[PDB]
């Protein structure tokens, strides 16, 4: 659940962020709780301020909501962040952490999508799938 | 008389260089003092062109219609000093540079840590390694017949196919 | 004498131009820097900054360098 | 230009041009149907080499013909 | 004009010949139907051929360029 | 306060056997061959390994002393070769005909034609560095004085190198001493810059001014008295400009107008020598002395008074700037890279001003009419000047990745520049393209209307005129200032704005450089290529931390080759590649500035003047109707004026013709690296290290390809070396022949 | 059977170290596939020295 | 979108998962020993093809491989 509107950090700036794509297709958002009043470099320019919060910030893409968390957790020791991807104009809320736990850690119940049960020289040759719709690297 | 060149001891072509070398420098020497320090740099200079030309008149060089000694490598023994004898002088020194690092990189790679020993050039190994490189026209002949010069093609790393 | 040197330059050019094309072709299916090259086809950008760097690793890129040599030879 | 300067430089520059377009009145009104992006890595090699090759010929063709047509 | 035109084309064709050849090696060459024939026996020792081809380019270039520069200074 | 650590590191030759002892990963040994290139890049990259802000500074304070030494070694090399291997003593007898010659060649395998008939009784290479006119200005008459300077420099060369040992290996200062910028500006303005020109005023009045006023009369180099004799003898000096009989007593009753004879405001060219009146430069450096000394009592120290810079930046903030310069003082005490970038920009930009102010106000006697030298100090300092600005763009970007802190810099000016960085770049992007169309496209218009035979349609003086009215009003008001707004000046600031011509010998020292339609057309090309070189360099600094494309470019470092072929491709996203890219554009920016300068002088300004009174210039006023098209730029400048560099064979210029081919070679070699990539040249090692494994002698350090950045860096380093040394050889073997 | 401390050759043809000598480090004596940890004298492109191989992928040059 | 395949040579080191800038990969429980883990690509529609992942696999020849495929707005990283 997004809780829009959650109070954005007090910013005022940035020509570089959330332009006309966000008002036709698929903008993003990230939620976390700031445990001080510390300052951080945005992916747009640098500062916002972390509130007590309820701290939400409509970023541009997926890569900026992932690279913010790898900057948040190292500098400010906060591993509570909860990214999104929006309602009507977007696709799936709560894109990370998809399991509730961080998917760099291992967890029971996940699916092994995109596993090839071989080695890569053990892939078939593209001389062998001539005019055949089977993908060379696919099981 | 192999590619249409006179042996240029008789040529009017090689000799029409000598006058306009020595007339260019005498006209560079005319306005000097005869007891100056550049003057011996312009009297000995024409002598440096004089020892050169009287080394070329005697060696049997084939000079064309230009006056330039051209070289003939089909190698006959009549023109063997042009390329062939500086060829054998090249190859004997080239294997000395060839076998020295070849005998070094066999002698440091057969040690503990040769990755350092490419940085440090070990005189306990390098003077030991040119001692193997001095018998290089004899050592490699008994290294190929004993097979320890090359290796079989499953020792050498093969890129995939 | 002039014709001698140039004739060896063209030979130098003909040998170097075929070299680039043959190395590209004979290593097209794979090399140590990219063992599975054949799985990506004739033309792909590269393989990222990993393994030291792989820019201009495709056979297409190999042909591309040899083109420069072709203009030079002719 | 295409052979020495590579994609990243241009793609980041293009983004500032996209930004500028979207924020300038009397231009905002119109929109591209295809989003602008920098040429690909392989494309640039091809476009650069093609320019390099056409220039090579047209320089030599212009020179060869003109040089002989005055002196023969 | 007649010599240059046809000579530049010839250089393009030959480089192009190796280009479509490299596409064959990545998309059509099957090693599982090419075992010990003239083709597959060559690319067996693929690293040998390229290494020798590399030398000839190096050999030709170093000396021919060397003579021109030698001539140039004198 | 001066606080010191005493001998933190002693004198050991033991660490000399371990290369990479400064670092961590390289004090273990090489496993590939790139470890050599991994080493030799980040040697003098001092914060790459060191974390200690105090210890990283002590290395820099030491290494500057060593760089102070190597100039002094190089200075003595000029001063030593000026005595033994020069025709300097002969050149003071006759400054007009004999060319300045040093670097005599040894009599060996054919380079002894480079010791050509230069003049005097001498044989050597004609040099163009202007040390002869810098020693004639300094007052040097005998050749002994050039010798004792060299040892006098060599002892200072040794004293500087010992001082770098003394201040790191013996007495290392601390960071609270380093951070005292206000006391540092007080001394560097006071001691270095105040007493710099005062001491040179102390030289030039008592030493240079007598013996250079005599050589304008030109009695003899031998019959001029020695420079110490003008302090001993009170009567000998006061023969000329006789105020020394009054002594220091007008200077000490504030009746300073009694020195209206040597400390003056003449302000022209000395018409016998073509240089600036050394009386004026004595009054110049005296006014520079008092201006810089009172500039140095400004900042705060341990005596209460002064301006403190942390107080000045705060309360310099306005409504369009938020916090203003809050924290910007805290940057320049906490980051060497932020200091080096600003120190570099105004150091290169300073030297381009030196190149401009030296050909239009020639400071030296017989440097103006010697066209071999008056060109070559323009184009050298311009060339140095562009390389430092690219270095200013580099370390500005290095500040952004590694030293910039958004914690301290909230809502201040680095914050508000980064928070509008698209509006900067995209308006800069527009004015780049606007300038390229309306400057370079005015040549392509001018190319076609001459090709189509329509000279009524081109942009010329006898055509659609593009008149530089602002540069003609500025050239007007500066040429009509001696007497209206600068009354005490006799003639103007220069003869480049307006006025009569001046001749020395039979050659023109200076004449008014005129600006017409062809000069408007080239000055906007300069404005175009400078704005692009800004645009490459500015984008590298601003997007150094992040962009829209990559949000963590700050994590990947300053110098990383790409982020891979993702997002369509991210090849050259790093700030280092922007500095790599701007290097060719600075090569393009400056080489057209030189092509503007070296052609405008030969056709319009330099030349031989009749004894009737008119001037026939060298390339013959072709810059008006020839310089407006590229074909005129190609024929009448590049093709025509290179006729002497490729016909240099068999003469004493024949080393230049080899380099003019030799730099054409290296420039071609650089194309191999820029046009290629790594993953081709790596797999050619795999077939070749197969062959070196084949004969059982393979190196344990296994070879790899060069890194992509090193492939990029060697591609630009050979490009510039191939491109500038072509221009170095072209400019030499042109102006030595026709000047 | 291959034990620790043995010199091998490489039949993994998709590798950099293919048909080169490796001095192994350990065998994982449980059922996890590719257990032969083979250290090498030479380092690869991405700076690793050791790799998991199969027991069907290592030889006994000894 | 790009195709991301994970081969059976994975040693469950987790380096790859922590390298992806758009969180395309995750570690999942392996059944061949029920103690180690293998990487998986459940969100290949977000793979930009940066190849940061392959630069993190320690094994001599990749356990995770990125084969560039159909390009899309998401994969091109467009904020516009
Ligand atoms: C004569 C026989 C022949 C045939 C039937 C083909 C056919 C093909 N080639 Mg091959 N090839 C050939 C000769 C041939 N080529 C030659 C002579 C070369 C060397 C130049 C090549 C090198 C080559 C490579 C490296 C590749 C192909 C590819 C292809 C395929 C797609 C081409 C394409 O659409 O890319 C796009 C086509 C272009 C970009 C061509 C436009 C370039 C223009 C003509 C340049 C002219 C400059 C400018 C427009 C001039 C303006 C005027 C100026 C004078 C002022 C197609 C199967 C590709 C493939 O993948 O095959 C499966 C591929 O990668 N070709
Ligand atoms: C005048 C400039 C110049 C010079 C001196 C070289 C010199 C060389 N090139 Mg290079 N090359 C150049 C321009 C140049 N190249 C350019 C502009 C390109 C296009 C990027 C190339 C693309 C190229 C390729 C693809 C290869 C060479 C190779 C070589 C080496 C060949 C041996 C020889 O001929 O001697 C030699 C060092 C070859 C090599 O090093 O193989 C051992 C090789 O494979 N060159
Ligand atoms: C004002 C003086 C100054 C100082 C103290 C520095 C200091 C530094 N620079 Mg900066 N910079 C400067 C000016 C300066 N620079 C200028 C003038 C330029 C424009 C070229 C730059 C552009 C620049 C770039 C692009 C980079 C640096 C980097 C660095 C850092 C490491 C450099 C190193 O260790 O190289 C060691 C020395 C070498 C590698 C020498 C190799 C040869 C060079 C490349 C060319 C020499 C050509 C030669 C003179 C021509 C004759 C040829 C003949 C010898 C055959 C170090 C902090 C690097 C960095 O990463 O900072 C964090 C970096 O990437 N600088
Ligand atoms: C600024 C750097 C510099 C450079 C590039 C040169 C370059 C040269 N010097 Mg000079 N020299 C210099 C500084 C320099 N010198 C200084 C500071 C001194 C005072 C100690 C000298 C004292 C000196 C003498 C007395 C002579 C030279 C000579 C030379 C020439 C031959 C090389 C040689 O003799 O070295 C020697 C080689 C080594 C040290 C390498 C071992 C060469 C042009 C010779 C010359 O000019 O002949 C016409 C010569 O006779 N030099
Ligand atoms: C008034 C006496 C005085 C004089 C003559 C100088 C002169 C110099 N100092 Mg300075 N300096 C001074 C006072 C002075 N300083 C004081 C009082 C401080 C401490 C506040 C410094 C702190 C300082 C630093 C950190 C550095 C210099 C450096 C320099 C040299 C710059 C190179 C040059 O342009 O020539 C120059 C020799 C540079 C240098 O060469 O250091 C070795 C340099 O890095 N100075
Ligand atoms: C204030 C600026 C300034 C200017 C214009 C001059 C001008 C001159 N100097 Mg002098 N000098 C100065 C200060 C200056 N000096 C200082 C501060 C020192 C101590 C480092 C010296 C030490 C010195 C020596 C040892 C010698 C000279 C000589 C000369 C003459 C030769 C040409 C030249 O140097 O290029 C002109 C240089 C510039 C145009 C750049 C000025 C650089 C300073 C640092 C600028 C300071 C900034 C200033 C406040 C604002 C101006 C900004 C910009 C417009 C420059 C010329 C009259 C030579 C001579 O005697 O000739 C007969 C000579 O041998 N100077
Ligand atoms: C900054 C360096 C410097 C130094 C070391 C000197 C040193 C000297 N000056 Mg000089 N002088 C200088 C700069 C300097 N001056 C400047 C900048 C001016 C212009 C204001 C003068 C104008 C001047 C005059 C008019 C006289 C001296 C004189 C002297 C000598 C005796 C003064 C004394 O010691 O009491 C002494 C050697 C006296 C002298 O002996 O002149 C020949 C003298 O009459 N000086
Ligand atoms: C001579 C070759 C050449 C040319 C023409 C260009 C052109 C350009 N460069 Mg490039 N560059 C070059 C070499 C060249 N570069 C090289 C070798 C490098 C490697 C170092 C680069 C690296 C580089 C970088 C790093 C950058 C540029 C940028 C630019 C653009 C600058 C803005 C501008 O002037 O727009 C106006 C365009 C022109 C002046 C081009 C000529 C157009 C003519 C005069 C008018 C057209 C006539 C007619 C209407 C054409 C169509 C006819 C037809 C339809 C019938 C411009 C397109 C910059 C940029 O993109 O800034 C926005 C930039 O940042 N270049
Ligand atoms: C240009 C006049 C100008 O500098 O205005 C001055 C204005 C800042 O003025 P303030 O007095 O608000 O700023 C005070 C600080 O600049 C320093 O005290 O600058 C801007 O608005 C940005 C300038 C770039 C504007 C692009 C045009
Ligand atoms: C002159 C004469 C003669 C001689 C003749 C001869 C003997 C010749 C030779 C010639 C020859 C001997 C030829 C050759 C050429 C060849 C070429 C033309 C090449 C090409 C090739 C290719 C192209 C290849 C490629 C590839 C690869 C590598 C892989 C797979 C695929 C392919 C196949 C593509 C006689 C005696 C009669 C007499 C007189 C005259
Ligand atoms: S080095 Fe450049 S071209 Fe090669 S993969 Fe990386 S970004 Fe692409
Ligand atoms: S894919 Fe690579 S990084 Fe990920 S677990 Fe397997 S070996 Fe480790
Ligand atoms: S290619 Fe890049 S974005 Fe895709 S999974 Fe690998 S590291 Fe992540």
């Amino acid at each position: 659940t997004l809780n829009l509107n959650a109070p954005t950090p007090i910013f005022g700036g940035s020509t570089g962020g959330l332009l006309r794509k966000a008002e036709v297709e698929e903008f993003y958002s990230i939620t976390w709780t700031g445990k001080s009043e510390t300052v951080f470099e945005l992916p747009t320019g640098g500062a916002a301020i972390m509130r007590a919060g309820e701290n939400l910030l409509r970023l541009a893409r997926k890569e900026q909501c992932i690279a913010l968390g790898a900057q948040l957790k190292d500098k400010f020791k906060i591993t509570d962040y909860k990214i999104y991807r929006v309602y009507p104009s977007g696709e799936v809320q709560f894109l990370h952490p998809k399991d509730g736990v961080f998917p760099e850690k291992v967890n029971p119940g996940r699916v092994a999508v995109g596993s090839n049960k071989r080695r890569i020289g053990q892939n078939p040759d593209p001389a062998k799938l001539k005019f055949k719709g089977q993908e060379t690297f696919d099981s | 008389d192999v590619a249409g060149l006179i042996p240029c001891s008789q040529s009017d072509a090689f000799e029409r260089r000598l006058k306009n070398t020595t007339q260019r420098l005498e006209n560079r020497l005319k306005k000097y003092e005869p007891g100056s320090a550049p003057a011996e740099a312009l009297q000995k200079q024409i002598d440096k062109t004089q020892q050169r030309f009287d080394k070329y008149r005697n060696s049997g060089l084939l000079c064309g219609a230009d006056g330039l000694p051209h070289l003939i490598t089909d190698g006959r023994w009549s023109h063997a000093g042009e390329f062939t004898i500086p060829g054998l002088l090249f190859l004997y020194i080239a294997g000395f540079i060839g076998w020295s690092g070849r005998s070094y990189l066999q002698a440091v790679a057969a040690s503990d840590n040769s990755t350092e020993k490419e940085i440090i050039i070990d005189i306990p190994v390098a003077l030991q390694s040119v001692s193997k490189g001095f018998v290089w026209p004899l050592a490699a002949l008994q290294e190929f017949s004993s097979g320890k010069l090359t290796a079989r093609d499953e020792e050498i790393t093969i890129s995939p196919r | 004498p002039g014709d001698f040197l140039v004739h060896h330059a063209i030979a130098l050019g003909l040998h170097t131009t075929t070299l680039i094309l043959v190395k590209g072709a004979l290593d097209a299916r794979g090399s140590k820097l990219m063992p599975d090259k054949k799985d990506f086809g004739y033309s792909f950008p590269c393989d990222g900054p990993g393994r030291g760097g792989t820019c201009d690793i495709s056979a297409w890129d190999a042909f591309y360098l040899a083109v420069f040599w072709m203009l030079n030879t002719i | 230009m295409f052979l020495i300067s590579w994609r990243g430089y241009w793609q980041e520059l293009i983004e500032t041009l996209v930004w500028a377009h979207e924020r300038t009145p009397l231009a905002n009104l119109v929109r591209w149907k295809d989003k602008p992006v920098a040429l690909s890595i392989v494309q640039a090699r091809l476009v650069g080499l093609a320019h390099f090759a056409v220039g090579y010929i047209v320089t030599y063709a212009a020179f060869l013909i003109a040089s002989t047509a005055s002196k023969f | 004009a007649l010599y240059t035109h046809h000579q530049y084309i010839a250089g393009f064709l030959m480089v192009g010949a190796f280009a479509h050849g490299a596409i064959f090696l990545v998309r059509d060459y099957d090693a599982e139907q090419n075992k010990n024939n003239v083709l597959a026996r060559i690319i067996d020792h693929k690293e040998a051929i390229i290494s020798h081809l590399s030398w000839v380019s190096l050999f030709l270039g170093f000396h021919t360029l060397g003579l021109y520069v030698h001539n140039d200074v004198v | 306060k001066i606080v010191i650590d005493k001998d933190p590191v002693s004198t050991s030759f033991d660490k000399w056997a371990v290369p990479g002892h400064f670092s961590r990963t390289l004090a273990k040994g090489p496993k590939t061959t790139t470890w050599i290139w991994n080493l030799h890049a980040d040697v003098h990259d001092f914060d790459s390994y060191t974390s200690d802000l105090e210890e990283v500074s002590r290395k820099i304070f030491s290494a500057h002393f060593g760089h102070l030494a190597v100039v002094f070694i190089w200075l003595s090399g000029a001063y030593f070769h000026g005595a033994r291997f020069s025709n300097y003593e002969a050149w003071l007898s006759n400054p007009t005909t004999i060319k300045p010659s040093a670097q005599v060649v040894w009599p060996i395998v054919g380079q002894e034609i480079l010791n050509g008939d230069v003049g005097g009784g001498f044989q050597g290479i004609q040099i163009t560095s202007g040390l002869f006119q810098m020693w004639r200005a300094s007052g040097i008459t005998t050749e002994l004085q050039l010798y004792v300077t060299a040892i006098g420099a060599l002892v200072m060369a040794a004293l500087m190198l010992f001082a770098g040992w003394f201040h790191y290996h013996k007495a290392a200062p601390k960071l609270e001493w380093f951070q005292n910028a206000e006391s540092m500006m007080n001394h560097h303005l006071g001691g270095l810059f105040g007493l710099g020109s005062l001491s040179w005023a102390g030289h030039q009045i008592h030493v240079s001014l007598p013996v250079n006023k005599l050589l304008d009369s030109g009695v003899s180099p031998q019959e001029i008295p020695l420079p110490h004799e003008f302090i001993l003898n009170k009567d000998l000096i006061a023969q000329l400009y006789p105020s020394f009989g009054q002594g220091l007593t007008p200077f000490f009753t504030l009746n300073w107008n009694e020195y209206s004879d040597f400390l003056t405001f003449k302000g022209g060219l000395n018409p016998v020598t073509g240089g600036l009146w050394l009386s004026d430069s004595a009054h110049h450096h005296l006014a520079i002395a008092v201006l810089f000394i009172v500039a140095g009592h400004m900042y705060r120290t341990n005596w209460g008074i002064g301006h403190s810079m942390k107080e000045m930046y705060d309360s310099h903030k306005g409504p369009f700037t938020g916090e203003g310069h809050k924290g910007v003082y805290e940057i320049f005490t906490n980051s060497w890279h932020a200091q080096l970038s600003l120190n570099l920009a105004l150091f290169g930009s300073l030297s381009i001003i030196v190149a401009h102010h030296m050909y239009s106000m020639p400071p030296y006697p017989y440097l103006a009419t010697d066209y071999a030298t008056s060109l070559c100090l323009f184009t050298h300092h311009v060339w140095i000047g562009g390389f430092l600005i690219v270095g200013a763009g580099a370390h500005a970007a290095i500040f952004m990745v590694r030293d910039y802190d958004p914690a301290q810099n909230y809502n201040n000016l680095v914050d508000r520049v980064l928070r509008h960085r698209d509006a900067i770049i995209s308006h800069l992007n527009w004015v780049c393209i606007f300038l390229g169309f309306h400057s370079f496209g005015l040549y392509i218009h001018n190319d076609t209307m001459r090709a189509l035979g329509r000279p009524q349609d081109m942009f010329s003086d006898a055509a659609i005129q593009l008149q530089p009215v602002f540069a003609q009003w500025v050239q007007g008001v500066n040429s009509a200032a001696a007497g209206n707004t600068a009354p005490n000046a006799l003639a103007n600031a220069s003869y480049a704005f307006g006025g009569d011509i001046v001749s020395v010998g039979g050659k023109v020292a200076m004449m008014p450089i005129s600006l017409g339609t062809a000069d408007f057309l080239v000055h906007h090309i300069h404005a175009f290529t400078i704005h692009v070189t800004v645009l490459i360099l500015l984008k590298g600094v601003l997007f150094a931390r992040n962009s829209r494309l990559i949000p963590d470019k700050a994590n990947l470092g300053f110098r990383f080759p790409c982020d891979g072929p993702g997002r369509g491709g991210t090849c050259q996203v790093s700030a280092w590649d922007h500095v790599f890219l701007g290097l060719f554009w600075m090569y393009n920016s400056l080489s057209v500035v030189l092509f503007h300068f070296s052609w405008k002088m030969q056709s319009d300004v330099w030349g031989n003047v009749t004894a009737d009174g008119a001037v026939s210039h060298i390339t013959g006023n072709n810059f008006a109707q020839g310089a407006i098209t590229i074909n005129g730029w190609l024929r009448d400048f590049l093709w025509a004026q290179a006729s002497q560099v490729i016909q240099s064979y068999g003469s004493a210029l024949s080393a230049y013709g080899l380099m003019f081919l030799g730099a054409h070679f290296i420039w071609a070699f650089s194309l191999m690296f820029l046009f290629s990539g790594r993953g081709y040249w790596q797999e050619l090692i795999e077939s070749i290290v197969w062959a070196h494994n084949k004969l059982k002698f393979a190196p344990s350090i296994q070879p790899r390809a060069l890194s992509i950045t090193q492939g990029r860096a060697v591609g630009v380093a050979h490009y510039l070396l191939g491109g500038i040394a072509t221009t170095w050889s072209f400019f030499h073997a042109r102006i030595i022949s026709v000047g | 059977m291959v034990q620790r401390g043995s010199k091998v050759r490489i039949l993994r043809k998709e590798s950099y170290w293919y048909q080169e000598i490796g001095t192994v480090a350990s065998i994982d004596q449980s059922g996890i596939k590719y257990p032969v940890i083979v250290r090498f004298e030479k380092v690869n492109y991405s700076n690793v020295n050791s790799n998991n191989f199969s027991l069907d992928e290592v030889v006994e040059v000894e | 979108a790009h195709t991301v395949k994970i081969y059976d040579t994975c040693i469950g080191c987790t380096q790859c998962v922590r390298a992806c800038p758009t969180d395309v990969l995750e570690m999942v429980p392996w059944d061949g020993c029920r103690a180690n883990q293998i990487a998986s690509a459940p969100r290949t529609e977000d793979c930009v093809g940066c190849k940061r992942c392959e630069s993190a696999c320690p094994t001599d020849f990749l356990s995770i491989r990125v084969y560039l495929g159909a390009e899309t707005t998401r994969s091109m990283g467009l904020g516009y």
